[PDB]
DNA sequence: GCATGCGTTCTAATTAGAACGCATG
DNA sequence: GCATGCGTTCTAATTAGAACGCATG
C-alpha cells in the first residue's frame, strides 16, 4: 500500500525483524537505529523453522520486515528456495491486522542464489517481479542483488548468468532503505 | 439464516473424489473449482460429473485476483503430488524441490482464501499427504499450515492399506473411525464373480503393477478358474469406494486406470472427514 | 399347453450377446451351453451372467452323446468366423479351409439336435455370417442349411453400418425392420458427455481400429474440446447396443474390447430376430 | 448301422448313388448290378453343387451311397475336403426316414488327398476312424460290416506321386448277403 | 463409376514387469 | 521390531497405426 508521509516530528524509531542475514550495524549507520538501546529495535533470528506466530506476536510489533539468501558461496546447507518460504511464512505473523493499518514495510533480497524457477516462484508468492541492482564502477567489479520489497525505493541477464559461475553485498540494498526516512526518526 | 450450498476451491483435484464424495452426502454444491494439470484425470472428472466442475488448469497459474473473483470459498482441500515426499522413491527432492515443492502453492492460496478477520463466516480446509515423509517435512508443513496432522488408515473402512495425514480445521477429525453397513471391508467384497480372494485385506496400491501381487512372495491377490490373476479395475475402484467404472473414461486401459486409482484418495476416508458438514450447508 | 424356459445351443457364443438379448426380452432361459475358445470372450459371459452359461470350449470337441445329453435344446444359434470367407481380407481361404470350415461345424452340430421326425416340438435355429463373401459360399451354406437368407443392415436400428446375413427358421425373419423408441439411432446419441459427433452414422467397425475414423478421409470421428478424438470403449458399447460397461472386464483395454466388439452381433438386430420366440417360451 | 441277414430268395438288385467316382463298371463284375438295362440301378453325378434333396429323393431309393475323392497324381479342382462335406450332405438326404428301417449302407474312400486335421474333421463327421487297405493304399469309411503300416510309410510313401479300384471292390463283397447275386 | 469392409502383417511406439531403495514407524 | 510403500528406470515385449487388398455389387 502507499503509506503518507510523517510529520517530522511523529517519527519513531522503527521497529525491524531482520531474517538469516543482519542488517544491525548497517541500519545504525543511517541513522534508523541508534546506539544507545542495549535492547536494539532489530531483532534477528536465524534457524526459524521451529519459530511460531506467538513468538513473532511477542517479539514485536515490527515496522520494517527483511530477509536475505546466503551470499554467493557459503555451503548453503539448506535449498535457495527455503529462505524465501520462511520469510514468507513469518511475514504473514508480523502484519498488522486489517483493522489497525500503520506503515509497514518488507524487503527480500537475493545474492544471485536463486534458480529462474525459484525467481518464478519468489515473484508470485511477494506478488511483484524484483529489481536488479548491479554493482560496477570504475574498476568495473561484478557483483549483484535483486530485490523484492514494498518500499517506495524503487542490465542483460546474459551477463548475470555467466557472472554467477566463477565465485554480502549491503552497499546495493543500503539506498534503498532511505526512503523510510519519510516515515520513521532519522539518526 | 438459512444454509446455502458449499462452494470449494480444491487443488491437485485428481479424479474429483472431493466432489463425489459432497454429491454422495447429498451437500449441495453450489461451485467446485478444480485445479488439475493431467488430461486423463481431468476427463474423469468432466464426464462423470457432466460438466459441474470448473476446471482452471496449473495451480501455479492462479493468481490472487483469480481467488477473488471465483470465490468466495467454503471449502479450500488439496493433496499435493507425493512423487518427491515419499520415502519409496529413493530419488526424493524433498519438500523444497522437484515437485515437492507444490505444497506452498496450497498453503499460498489457501491464505488467499480465508475471510479477513472481520468475516466470522464459516471456513472449512484440509491438506493430505502420505505419511512414508521425513519428519523435517512433516514438521515444516505444519510450521506452516500451523496445525498438526490427525492419521488416518483406510484399512478401518476400506479392504486396503492407506495411512495418510490430514490436515485441516474441518470438526471433528480427531474423532474415532468407525465403518458404516455398506463399507466393503474385505477384498472378497470387492471382486467379481468366480473369483476368490487370498487375503482379507491388501496392502498400499500405488500407480504400478506391482503394488497390486502381494509382500515378499510377490503373490497374485487373486484365483479364477483355479490359476492366479491380479486385481481387475473395477475391483481396484471397489477396493478405494469409487463407484465402479469410474474410471472406465477416455479409452484408458489397466495400467492409466491404476495411475488414477493408486494416487487418490479413499473415498471412504473422505467422506468420513466431509460428513460433520452437512449441519453448515445446504442439502438435497 | 404351458410354457417352459427355453434351452438353448450357441456355437461362437463370443460376448455372450444371444444369452444377453434373450434376457431383455424377458425370455426365462432355462439352459443356456456356449462353445467359445477365446478366454477373454468366455471372462465377459462368465462375469456379466453371473455364471449361467455352461461353457464347453472347442465346437470340434463336441460329440454326438453330448448333443445328447445335454440336449435337447430349443433354439441353436451361431456366428461362426468370417476371417477366411470376407472380401476386407486379401488371404480368404474361402468356405473349406482355414476357419470358413467350421461352418459345417454349425451344420453339424445342427442336424444333431434337430428333432427327429415325429416330434412335432417348437425347435428354433439362426446362422448369421458377414455379407462381403463371394456368391459361391453364400451359395454352399445355404446349400447345406437349405435355405436362404435374410440380409439385414443394422443401420436402420443403430448408429453404424453393418450388414449381414442370417439362415434360420425364427417366425417372421423377413418381416420389415422398424426402430424402436430406445435405439439410439445418431452416433451423437452414443457419445459421452461433452464430446460432438461428427457423423449421423458411422461406417462398419471390425476389430481393427482404422474402421473408428471415417471413410476415404481416415477423419475422427468425434470432437471433444476441440480435438479430434476417436469414439471410446463405452461409446462403442452403445453404438453396438450392448449395456455401457459390458466389456469392462479382464482387465482389457482399448484394443482387447474393440476387438471382442467388433466381430460380435448387433444387438437389436438380434432383438427384432429373437422377439418372436416370446409367444413359444416362458416369460419373465 | 447293423441289419439282420436277408434270405436268399427276398434278396433285390441293390440300388446305389455314387459321387464323384463311378463305380458301375466296377460293381457290376460283382454281380450287384445287371449288365443290361441302361437304366440301371445306379445314379452317377459328379457336380452335386446345386442338388437338392429333392433331387436326392426323387432319383429313387438307394440302398448304397458311395463316395470318393480324385485320384492322386490329379488336378486339384476343388478343396479336397469339399469332397467330405458335400458326400456328408447328400447322404443325410439318401436316408431312410426313422418309421421306415430298411438295409442301408454307405462308403466313402481317399486317395491319401486328404492331410490329417481334414482326416479327423472326416472322421467325427462319418463317426468312426479309417480303416487303412493297402506300392500304393486308400482308406474307407463306411458301416458295412466287412471293415499294418506306418504312416511314416504312407505319408512318404503319397510325395513322390489312376483310382485304385483294385483295392475298394473287396470291402463291398459283404453287402451279398443282402441284395441279389448276378451270375 | 469405384467406395467399402465381424483382417493379416509390417514396424514403431507405449507399455508392462521385475530390480532398486532406506527412512519411517 | 525388519517390512513397507499416492515411484523412477531399465528392458522386454505388447500393442498401436498406418499401407495393402479386391470382390461384392
Ligand atoms: N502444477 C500442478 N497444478 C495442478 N495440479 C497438479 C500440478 N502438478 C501435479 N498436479 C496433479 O496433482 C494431483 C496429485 S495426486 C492427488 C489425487 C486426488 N487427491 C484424488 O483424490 O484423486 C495429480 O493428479 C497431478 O496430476
Ligand atoms: N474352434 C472354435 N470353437 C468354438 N468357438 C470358436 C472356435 N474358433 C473360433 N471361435 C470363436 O467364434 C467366435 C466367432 S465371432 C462371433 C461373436 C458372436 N457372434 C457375438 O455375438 O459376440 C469368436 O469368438 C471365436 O473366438
Amino acid at each position: 500500500h502507499m503509506f503518507e508521509t510523517v510529520p517530522v516530528w511523529r517519527r519513531q524509531p522503527v521497529r525491524v525483524l531482520s531474517l538469516f542475514e543482519d542488517i544491525k550495524k548497517e541500519l545504525t549507520s543511517l541513522g534508523f537505529l541508534e546506539s544507545g538501546s542495549d535492547p536494539g529495535q532489530l531483532k534477528h533470528v536465524v534457524d526459524v523453522t521451529d519459530t511460531v506466530r506467538k513468538d513473532v506476536e511477542e517479539w514485536g510489533p515490527f515496522d520494517l520486515v527483511y530477509g536475505a539468501t546466503p551470499p554467493l558461496g557459503h555451503t548453503c546447507d539448506r535449498p535457495p528456495s527455503w529462505y524465501l518460504f520462511q520469510f514468507h511464512r513469518l511475514l504473514q505473523y508480523a502484519r498488522p491486522k486489517p483493522g489497525s493499518p500503520r506503515p509497514f514495510f518488507w524487503m527480500f533480497v537475493d545474492n544471485l542464489v536463486l534458480n529462474k524457477e525459484d525467481l518464478d516462484v519468489a515473484s508470485r508468492f511477494l506478488e511483484m517481479e524484483p529489481v536488479t541492482i548491479p554493482d560496477v564502477h570504475g574498476g568495473s567489479l561484478q557483483n549483484a542483488v535483486r530485490v523484492w520489497s514494498n518500499i517506495p525505493a524503487i542490465v542483460s541477464e546474459e551477463e548475470l548468468s555467466l557472472l554467477a559461475q566463477n565465485k554480502w553485498p549491503t552497499k546495493l540494498v543500503k539506498n534503498c532503505f532511505l526512503p523510510l526516512r519519510e516515515y520513521f526518526k532519522y539518526f | 439464516m438459512r444454509r446455502r450450498p458449499i462452494r470449494v476451491l480444491s487443488l491437485f483435484d485428481g479424479i474429483a473424489t472431493g466432489y463425489l464424495v459432497l454429491k454422495e452426502l447429498g451437500i449441495k454444491v453450489g461451485k467446485y473449482v478444480a485445479s488439475e494439470v493431467c488430461e486423463e484425470s481431468i476427463a474423469v472428472g468432466t464426464v462423470k460429473h457432466e460438466g459441474n466442475i470448473k476446471y482452471v488448469n496449473d495451480v501455479r497459474n492462479i493468481t490472487k485476483k483469480n481467488i477473488e473473483e471465483w470465490g468466495p470459498f467454503d471449502l479450500v482441500i488439496g493433496g499435493s503430488p507425493c512423487n518427491d515426499l515419499s520415502n519409496v522413491n529413493p530419488a526424493r527432492k524433498g519438500l523444497y524441490e522437484g515437485t515437492g515443492r507444490l505444497f506452498f502453492e496450497f498453503y499460498h492460496l489457501l491464505n488467499y482464501s480465508r475471510p479477513k478477520e472481520g468475516d466470522d463466516r464459516p471456513f472449512f480446509w484440509m491438506f493430505e499427504n502420505v505419511v512414508a515423509m521425513k519428519v523435517g517435512d512433516k514438521r515444516d508443513i505444519s510450521r506452516f499450515l500451523e496445525c498438526n496432522p490427525v492419521m488416518i488408515d483406510a484399512i478401518k473402512v476400506s479392504a486396503a492399506h492407506r495411512a495418510r495425514y490430514f490436515w485441516g480445521n474441518l470438526p471433528g477429525m480427531n474423532r474415532p473411525v468407525i465403518a458404516s453397513k455398506n463399507d466393503k471391508l474385505e477384498l472378497q467384497d470387492c471382486l467379481e464373480y468366480n473369483r476368490i480372494a487370498k487375503l482379507k485385506k491388501v496392502q498400499t496400491i500405488t500407480t504400478k503393477s506391482n503394488s497390486i501381487k502381494q509382500g515378499k512372495n510377490q503373490l497374485f491377490p487373486v484365483v479364477m478358474n483355479g490359476k492366479e490373476d491380479v486385481l481387475w479395475c473395477t475391483e481396484l475402484e471397489r477396493i478405494f469406494g469409487f463407484p465402479v467404472h469410474y474410471t472406465d473414461v477416455s479409452n484408458m486401459g489397466r495400467g492409466a486406470r491404476q495411475k488414477l486409482l493408486g494416487r487418490s484418495w479413499s473415498v471412504p476416508v473422505i467422506r468420513h472427514l466431509f460428513a460433520p458438514l452437512k449441519d453448515y450447508f445446504a442439502c438435497e
